[PDB]
């Protein structure tokens, strides 16, 4: 029962951890996508800066 | 309005039939015919696009202008052409080369703002002070102040 309760708490916890993990995955991906766009936008302005600097 | 009409005009019969058949997965049956936005990622893949999870979410983020939580059928076609560019034929370089030459009245190898305005006002469509420049800045990828032959071909791919 301790081991079964262990599993119920742990399985639920493992799921909570799976969810927190999924949440960190979603959040890092959103943040990463912000970074993809922040970096993309950076590239657009950095590229434009090069073009504008060249100009 | 007209972007939604145009996406419908640009999809061929063998494609629009798949788009509506797959898009109808958005309603579960015996509901209200809502057609929800969360199902967009699934349909992109059902129709042959191969997006990542970030891309699936971007398609969702770009719809639902009114906060309704749904996607219409014409709205779907507009969102799909911005993801998977299934236009109708999309013409060719030879066809656009001959048409390019018509806007290039002075044979300079590019379309400047005056030619761009004359050709459009000539259609009967009213051209306002900010128009024309808005297209020139779209075709003019190199920021040289005009749309040249190469830029023209990129600019009008998928245009009828």
């Amino acid at each position: 029962d301790e081991s079964e309760r262990g599993m119920k708490v742990i399985e639920s916890r493992a799921q909570k951890d799976e969810e927190k993990m999924e949440i960190q995955e979603i959040q890092l991906k959103e943040a990463k996508h912000i970074a993809e766009d922040a970096d993309r936008k950076y590239e657009e302005v950095a590229r434009k800066l090069v073009i504008i600097e060249s100009d | 309005d007209d972007i939604y009409k145009a996406a419908v005009e640009q999809l061929t019969e063998e494609q629009k039939n798949e788009f509506k058949a797959a898009f109808d997965i958005f309603v579960l049956g015996a509901e209200d015919g809502c057609i929800s936005t969360k199902e967009l990622g699934k349909v992109m893949r059902m129709l042959g696009q191969n997006p990542t999870p970030e891309e699936l979410q971007e398609m969702i983020d770009e719809v639902d202008e009114d906060g309704s939580g749904t996607v219409d059928f014409d709205e779907f076609l507009v969102m799909m052409v911005r993801c998977m560019k299934d236009d109708s034929k999309g013409k060719s370089e030879e066809e656009l080369s001959d048409l390019f030459r018509m806007f290039d009245k002075n044979a300079d190898g590019y379309i400047d703002l005056d030619e761009l305005k004359i050709m459009l006002q000539a259609t009967g469509e009213t051209i306002t002070e900010d128009d024309i420049e808005e297209l020139m800045k779209d075709g003019d990828k190199n920021n040289d102040g005009r749309i040249d032959y190469d830029e023209f071909l990129e600019f009008m791919k998928g245009v009828e």
